[PDB]
RNA sequence: CUUUAAAUCCUUUAACGAGGAUCCAUUGGAGGGCAAGUCUGGUGCCAGCAGCCGCGGUAAUUCCAGCUCCAAUAGCGUAUAUUAAAGUUGCUGCAGUUAAAAAGCUCGUAGUUGGAUCU
């Protein structure tokens, strides 16, 4: 049973906040190790390098081809595999392209069919691809 | 430092649950009933009564000789008789939560031109109040959710510069008559 | 006939779709 | 054709009692759904709630039945809640529409604050459980409406009750525990002991009782 | 389903001691299932399968 | 894998071009239209068909 | 004209100013969660979609498109922080036989909690 007096209140605070760190969405957020974990350290978009086209493999029971980018990150140097997404997306991208790369939408966890690919491409070389995708804009040279 | 005000409020509440029949039917019966616009012009009234009901509810814990539900009490349901929702009868602090958001959709400008008949339809209504063709009592009033008062109900007409009270055509038919 | 419909394919792929379909009919407007 | 089997088909077929809430006074049990088609009838609704497939293993594949969870009543009345699995989804359906009417019951209705005009609300605040689903309804003022998940809604608007107050803890996914405990909370607001009710009670006779003579002619 | 259904209840309404209809094939799909619409009493062996029960 | 299937589908469709129609409706007129289409002379009709877009 | 230091803007007024009133409304979607097409053409576990479940191996309700329909509407998608949903941190208000979990047992200081009784 809980403790129920009524000077027992430091008893009921601090076994709260030692119980609160059982949490793994309290911890992941408070301990401070997964943001410096984090490739961008807490920022919704960051900017990188376009290294390589890699392109990988979908998991189990669906097969594909998933068209990735090995991004180098601008503010830190850390590198990132991210997700091109629609189709005909690898054609308006050349390597050592800018690239402001997202996150793919679970918040840092990878998005299912993907394995371990975190970060999906927004812009390339300053313009939008569903502005190059829709065919609204050119890719600039 | 800076002389201006940064107090503003929203005047609306979107739902909890975005697609949901049966809400958006109701809603749908009465934007074609009274000739609104979109969703936030239902979701501004619902919004008003949302208001009310919970600064009453608030008021009926208190009790009959509180100093605060007597006075703050009485000064609701006079704004609710005064733009002629309640009756002046039903003045206790219990018809308030009767209240429904037909109450208080009947009583914009725009529905009170159709039933004065100043109009014809719900949309002509719209039309007649945008283009500046109706008054109140002096002032020529662009905006149909004007919510009309009880006493501003026996003036209402047809704005002394506009083609139909007053009497100088418009663009349209001084054209016509240059083409006569 | 969305009875028949679901009674055959609510083990398919579009069971999804004739529940869908059979609660359209059965609740109805 | 009606034809009533039992003592009280015979009664109601032939006039003799009035109103359903004599059979609920004396809390007799209902075996023919054509009683509560004789006395609530044109004003009862349904609404089918859920077709949910079923399936025994056999040996040679799977044998598959659909059960239906079917909600019945009288808006401003009465509540039925009935489950009939089959072969087929039309007959589940009918046997379930069977089983929703005979299981219909009274719901007691309060008022929330002040006693002005027709109830409304919940009378006090009733509980009910199926199998790890809570089902709570608390009173609510006048024009609240019924604030509760979809698959309640249909049963608390059903019942007559305009507005509510709802919290449900447990597995509220599996529907016909979530429905059967809404049901047992709407069920619990006529054998709820209130300070009106603590009047002592007059008997009257039984309708086996009052009409012992014209159930010899038959 | 509603096809068989007619038929069937024209044929116990006329007063039959039972029957069964049978639908085979793809009524829906790639897959070619059965149906088996059945109402009342049906005898399967013996000799007064030749005079009782009427197939076609 | 290989790279060199991108885009294939988006370049090998048959490029069909959309077809010129009427500009719709806007606002007020717009709701005032879907509110007639649904609610006044709704049709006495095959119910429980209440599926608009239902292709047959 | 008015406004203003002087201007602008809005308010007020001349004159011109609407019939595909081309003076065209967009952003996401149509398997289920969740409003709304197992329509037609293309591709054929490919390209790709899909938050989740799942979709695609030659009849794809899900991809690429055409039509049609839906939702919000001068706004609507996406990413991340955070709050509710979360009675999944629980004081109100959770759990601990078998699902995660009662210290091997006992003594014991602090803490916490302590039986009647007085006009």
């Amino acid at each position: 049973g809980k403790c129920r007096g009524l000077r027992t209140a430091r008893k009921l605070r601090s076994h709260r906040r030692d119980q609160k760190w059982h949490d793994k969405q309290y911890k992941k957020a408070h301990l401070g190790t997964a943001l410096k974990a984090n490739p961008f350290g807490g920022a919704s978009h960051a900017k990188g390098i376009v290294l390589e086209k890699v392109g990988v493999e979908a998991k189990q029971p669906n097969s594909a081809i998933r068209k990735c980018v090995r991004v180098q990150l601008i503010k830190n140097g850390k590198k990132i595999t991210a997700f091109v997404p629609n189709d005909g997306c690898l054609n308006f991208i050349e390597e050592n392209d800018e690239v402001l790369v997202a996150g793919f939408g679970r918040k840092g966890h990878a998005v299912g069919d993907i394995p371990g690919v975190r970060f999906k491409v927004v812009k390339v070389a300053n313009v939008s691809l569903l502005a190059l995708y829709k065919g609204k804009k050119e890719r600039p040279r | 430092p800076v002389a201006r005000s940064w107090v503003c409020r929203k005047t609306y509440v979107t739902p909890r649950r975005p697609f949901e029949k049966s809400r958006l039917d109701q809603e749908l019966k009465l934007i074609g009933e009274y000739g609104l616009r979109n969703k936030r012009e239902v979701w501004r009234v619902k919004f008003t009564l949302a208001k009310i009901r919970k600064a009453a509810r608030e008021l009926l814990t208190l009790d009959e000789k509180d100093p605060r539900r007597l006075f703050e009490g009485n000064a609701l349901l006079r704004r609710l008789v005064r733009i002629g929702v309640l009756d002046e009868g039903k003045m206790k602090l219990d018809y308030i939560l009767g209240l429904k958001i037909e109450d208080f959709l009947e009583r914009r400008l725009q529905t009170q031109v159709f039933k004065l008949g100043l109009a014809k339809s719900i949309h002509h209504a719209r039309v007649l109040i945008r283009q500046r063709h109706i008054r109140v009592r002096k002032q020529v009033v662009n905006i149909p959710s004007f919510i009309v008062r009880l006493d501003s109900q026996k003036h209402i007409d047809f704005s002394l510069r506009s083609p139909y009270g007053g009497g100088r055509p418009g663009r349209v038919k001084r054209k016509n008559a240059k083409k006569g | 006939d969305p009875y028949e419909d679901f009674q055959e394919n609510w083990n398919t792929k579009h069971s999804s779709g004739v529940t869908r379909e059979l609660m359209r009919e059965l609740n109805g407007g | 054709e009606w034809m009533p089997v039992t003592k009280l088909g015979r009664l109601v077929k032939d006039m003799k009692i009035k109103s359903l809430e004599e059979i609920y006074l004396f809390s007799l049990p209902i075996k023919e759904s054509e009683i509560i088609d004789f006395f609530l009838g044109a004003s009862l609704k349904d609404e089918v709630l859920k077709i949910m497939p079923v399936q025994k293993q056999t040996r040679a594949g799977q044998r598959t039945r659909f059960k239906a969870f079917v909600a019945i009543g009288d808006y401003n009345g009465h509540v039925g809640l009935g489950v009939k699995c089959s072969k087929e989804v039309a007959t589940a359906i009918r046997g379930a529409i069977i089983l929703a009417k005979l299981s219909i019951v009274p719901v007691r209705r309060g008022y929330w604050g002040n006693k002005i005009g027709k109830p409304h609300t919940v009378p006090c605040k009733v509980t009910g459980r199926c199998g790890s689903v809570l089902v709570r309804l608390i009173p609510a003022p006048r024009g609240t409406g019924i604030v509760s998940a979809p698959v309640p809604k249909k049963l608390l608007m059903m019942a007559g009750i305009d507005d509510c107050y709802t919290s449900a803890r447990g597995c509220t996914a599996t529907l016909g525990n979530f429905a059967k405990a809404t049901f047992d909370a709407i069920s619990k607001t006529y054998s709820y002991l209130t300070p009106d009710l603590w009047k002592e009670t007059v008997f009257t006779k039984s309708p086996y009782q009052e009409f012992t003579d014209h159930l010899v002619k038959t | 389903r509603r096809a068989c259904y007619g038929v069937l209840r024209f044929i116990m309404e006329s007063g039959a001691k039972g029957c069964e209809v049978v639908v085979s094939g793809k009524l829906r799909g790639q897959r070619a299932k059965s149906m088996k619409f059945v109402d009342g009493l049906m005898i399967h062996s013996g000799d007064p399968v030749n005079y009782y029960v009427d197939t076609a | 894998g290989s790279l060199a299937r991108a885009g294939k589908v988006r370049g090998q469709t048959p490029k069909v071009a959309k077809q010129e129609k009427k500009k719709k409706k806007t606002g007020r007129a717009k709701r005032r239209m879907q509110y007639n289409r649904r609610f006044v002379n709704v049709v006495p009709t095959f119910g429980k068909k209440k599926g608009p877009n239902a292709n047959s």
